[PDB]
């Protein structure tokens, strides 16, 4: 207001010129910065739909990607500007060390877990599953049979019972 | 420190982390001017007070050699009129060194003075004289009506006007110039249209202020070239070693430190430019020694401190700087990270949790002491490996954690 | 990187500082930003790296059912504590005058050597101890009790490992050993690090030498201007070039947060990567390289990663 | 897309190209930098087709 109070308008766009392209850089500069900084949100939005959309609607089996360890289920909650998820996942905390074989002779066949690892105590042998300690007798159900035992490195000799 | 830190972060408390500041910028010791010790006295005399000089259709452009000249000898005239330079301002055309002064003088009258100003059109800017404008050099005018002007009148002197094709900047014409103009051609002799392109003065010492004979001399030059004319005296000095300093060496400056020479160049190969196109290799002015020019060493600043709610203990650090070295006064402890040297804070052999990073490996953390130390990478652990041993966990637990994730920033 | 504002627009002169102060509020902007861009790029690596809290050492004695691993384990004899496989990372990837013109740049906050450690300590959880340690404690497990498992992650019945595990040793062996000739043949295959190298490199380049400019100005020097001509003129030979130069830095800055952005998203996707490919066996096709995928093996590399994804392909087929 | 650096901010004119070198090195990245996108763009379709 006061430079139109103080110059005569033709030197006026001799004074008053710059900085109005000045003005425009700078506009231009928070413009960029804007453009960057929705960019980089965009992403983080793309990123928190996918997680609400596999953390949430499934049991996303994927390690890391919804939680720490095994992934259970999740809780979405809003936040001023944001989400924030609570995962409920599982970890293991007590663990003992066992003695284990790839596979079991009777009658001079082999016998391979179905599903599970061999352990034993010492003197009795026993199956389980990958993540806990509930023995089981082996039995011809809880196993099955494929050859002989002669390429299998590891066997043990042992028994196992006919219902 | 931490009121510079408060400075910068503009409030009152700062709570933790690593921040920024200027750098060392160590000042030079001195100032070192090298001159030539070839000095004579430069004629500038003959071009300045003489006999009657020629008209301005002559130009007596003198090529002035290797000497050493000052502004006293041009001192030596009050009455200059036409001061006006342009190129260099005229309160600074000493102690800096030209390489090739362009010295014309003429006559000329009171309002052809002011037609020596560059981009205009009068009557020596015509066809008469063409001059370029750019103009690195200037004009000086001084009045001679007690010495050019004669009690029968000058009418000897003479002037072009009349030229038929353009002049180009810098350019000698001097010859019969016959006139050819008109639907007819002239030949010379014909009577209608052989007009006189050279027309007299007329100097006779009762007239108006514009029509009076002025002596001007005119200088066109340029710069950055390697060697050097003629400029003011200076006494040389003595180049100094290993120390933060000015130098001057003929023109062209700089302000570093100085090594001797560890390369060849070749015997008229002086000056040393980098791939940077910095100066850094140069020559004695009066010996045949290389040396070689490194700028002073920046410093970059940096703080470290705990929250200004827990303490005020403070420490900084500076980023490429060796210590070992000149970092004016040490403090309790000096360290000398990669990353740079470090004052205000001590040093372990043990290894803790890092807090505020610092660089290649190193945190500083509070104990009533700032405590700088490697990195700790977390517990070490080993698990015994056999052949025939699986691990099978009994016992387990549930566990929620949080993750905040941006969705949206505001419209 | 980083840059000083005053020491790239003015040397070592109080009046064109004058001329920038009344501009001011530029170059505050610029310390922010760069400030800003190397809180988040040093802040990558510990996503990409620190995913275990727990660091692990190799066993000394190593019946691996015939396997090899020399390769890719630290060799203790090695001066650095680094696998052959990152000596010829280190070796087949390759200053003062840029330094010298206010253009610092930073040293990482992770060396080598502690970053070296970890990805030593992500074998011995991934080699020892399967895929459990990314979970909660390291369960210790035999390889090819883990291998079987992993074959039936695939659908294959473990007594295919079990009858054929010499030959896989055999060609898992001979897969190392080509894999080593297999990056020494070229350098083609090092191009993707080689880029990120001299593009930082030629940009910086381009940023000093723009000062050797005639923007406007008679000369490009600062210094020989101040001896030519007086303070009220040539102010307007200064302004001119002090646009000129902050325009540069503008577009300098510009293309480093964009640089900056895909840089950070091939980060978060090596990180994403790191969890799935490594700490366990994903049935995700093509993400963990190429067909059906057993498992991989991280190296580091001058600012980047390396995988060596090892999967399984079919070879003979009859019709039924 | 490209765009020449010369014909675009000059006409057929010889001067204005001798005042365009002043500035000099200013449109050499940004021709560097629409070929870098032409060709990433014309990589693209490889991955996904």
């Amino acid at each position: 207001n006061d430079i139109l109070s103080r110059l005569d308008p033709p030197e006026a766009e001799v004074q008053i010129d710059r900085l109005i392209t000045g003005r425009l850089q700078s506009l231009q500069t928070y413009v960029t910065q804007q453009l960057i900084r929705a960019a980089e949100i965009r992403a983080s939005a793309n990123l928190a739909a996918t997680k609400m959309s596999e953390c949430v609607l499934g049991q996303s089996k994927r390690v890391d990607f919804c939680g720490k360890g095994y992934h259970l289920m999740s809780f979405p909650q809003s936040a001023p500007h944001g989400v924030v998820f609570l995962h409920v996942t599982y970890v293991p905390a007590q663990e003992k060390n066992f003695t284990t074989a790839p596979a079991i002779c009777h009658d001079g066949k082999a016998h391979f877990p179905r599903e599970g690892v061999f352990v034993s105590n010492g003197t009795h042998w026993f199956v389980t599953q990958r993540n806990f300690y509930e023995p089981q007798i082996i039995t011809t159900d809880n196993t099955f049979v494929s050859g002989n035992c002669d390429v299998v490195i590891g066997i043990v000799n042992n028994t196992v019972y006919d219902p | 420190p931490l009121s510079e830190t408060k400075c910068t972060l503009k409030s009152f408390t700062v709570e933790k982390g690593i921040y920024q500041t200027s750098n060392f910028r160590v000042q030079p010791t001195e100032s070192i001017v090298r001159f030539p010790n070839i000095t004579n006295l430069c004629p500038f005399h003959e071009v300045f007070n003489a006999t009657t000089f020629a008209s301005v259709y002559a130009w007596n452009r003198k090529r002035i050699s290797n000497c050493v000249a000052d502004y006293s000898v041009i001192y030596n005239f009050a009455p200059f009129f036409a001061f006006k330079c342009y190129g260099v301002s005229p309160t600074k055309l000493n102690d800096l060194c030209f390489t090739n002064v362009y010295a014309d003088s003429f006559v000329i009258r009171g309002n052809e003075v002011s037609q020596i100003a560059p981009g205009q059109t009068g009557n020596i800017a015509d066809y008469n004289y063409k001059l370029p404008d750019d103009f690195t050099g200037c004009v000086i005018a001084w009045n001679s009506n007690k010495l050019d002007s004669k009690p029968s009148g000058n009418y000897n002197y003479l002037y072009r006007l009349f030229r038929k094709s353009k002049l180009k900047p810098f350019e000698r014409d001097i010859s019969t110039e016959i006139y050819q103009a008109g639907n007819k051609p002239c030949n010379g002799v014909a009577g209608p249209n052989c007009y006189s392109p050279l027309q007299s003065y007329g100097f006779r010492p009762t007239y108006g202020v514009g029509h009076q004979p002025y002596r001007v001399v005119v200088l066109s030059f340029e710069l950055l070239h390697a060697p050097a004319t003629v400029c003011g005296p200076k006494k040389s000095t003595n180049l100094v070693k290993n120390k933060c300093v000015n130098f001057n060496f003929n023109g062209l400056t700089g302000t570093g430190v100085l090594t001797e020479s560890n390369k060849k160049f070749l015997p008229f190969q002086q000056f040393g430019r980098d791939i940077a196109d910095t100066t850094d290799a140069v020559r004695d002015p009066q010996t045949l020694e290389i040396l070689d020019i490194t700028p002073c060493s920046f410093g970059g600043v940096s703080v470290i401190t705990p929250g200004t709610n827990t303490s005020n203990q403070v420490a900084v650090l500076y980023q490429g700087v060796n210590c070992t070295w000149r970092v004016y006064s040490t403090g309790s402890n000096v360290f000398q990270t990669r990353a740079g040297c470090l004052i205000g804070a001590e040093y372990v052999n043990n290894s803790y949790e890092c807090d505020i990073p610092i660089g290649a490996g190193i945190c500083a953390s509070y104990q009533q002491s700032i405590i700088a130390y490697t990195m700790s990478l977390g517990a070490e652990n080993s698990v015994a490996y056999s052949n025939n041993s699986i691990a099978i966990p009994t016992n387990f637990t549930i566990s929620v954690t949080t993750e905040i994730l941006p969705v949206s920033m505001t419209k | 990187t980083s840059v000083d504002c005053t020491m790239y627009i003015c040397g070592d002169s109080t009046e064109c500082s004058n001329l920038l102060l009344q501009y001011g509020s530029f170059c505050t902007q610029l310390k922010r930003a760069l400030t800003g861009i190397a809180v988040e790029q040093d802040k990558n690596t510990q996503e990409v790296f620190a995913q275990v809290k727990q660091i692990y050492k190799t066993p000394p004695i190593k019946y691996f059912g015939g396997f090899n691993f020399s390769q890719i384990l630290p060799d203790p004899s090695k001066p650095s504590k680094r696998s052959p496989i990152e000596d010829l990372l280190f070796n087949k990837v390759t200053i003062c005058a840029q330094k010298f013109n206010g253009l610092t740049v930073l040293p990482p906050l992770l060396t080598d050597e502690m970053i070296a450690q970890y990805t030593s300590a992500l074998l011995a959880g991934t080699i020892t101890s399967g895929w459990t340690f990314g979970a909660g404690p390291a369960l210790q497990i035999p390889f090819p009790m883990q291998m079987a498992y992993r074959f039936n992650g695939i659908g294959v019945t473990q007594n295919v490992l079990y009858e054929n595990q010499k030959l896989i040793a055999n060609q898992f062996n001979s897969a190392i050993g080509k894999i080593q000739d297999s990056l020494s043949s070229t350098p083609s295959a090092l191009g993707k690090l080689q880029d990120v190298v001299n593009h930082n490199a030629q940009a910086l380049n381009t940023l000093v030498k723009q000062l050797s400019s005639k923007f406007g100005a008679i000369s490009s020097v600062l210094n020989d201007i101040l001896s030519r001509l007086d303070p009220p003129e040539a102010e307007v030979q200064i302004d001119r070039l002090i646009t000129g130069r902050l325009q540069s830095l503008q577009t300098y800055v510009t293309q480093q947060l964009i640089r900056a952005a895909e840089i950070r998203a091939s980060a978060n996707l090596a990180a994403t990567k790191m969890s799935e490919c490594v700490l366990g066996q994903s049935k995700r096709v093509d993400f963990c390289g190429k067909g059906y995928h057993l498992m991989s093996f991280p190296q580091s590399a001058p600012h980047g990663v390396v995988f060596l994804h090892v999967t399984y392909v079919p070879a003979q087929e009859k019709n039924f």
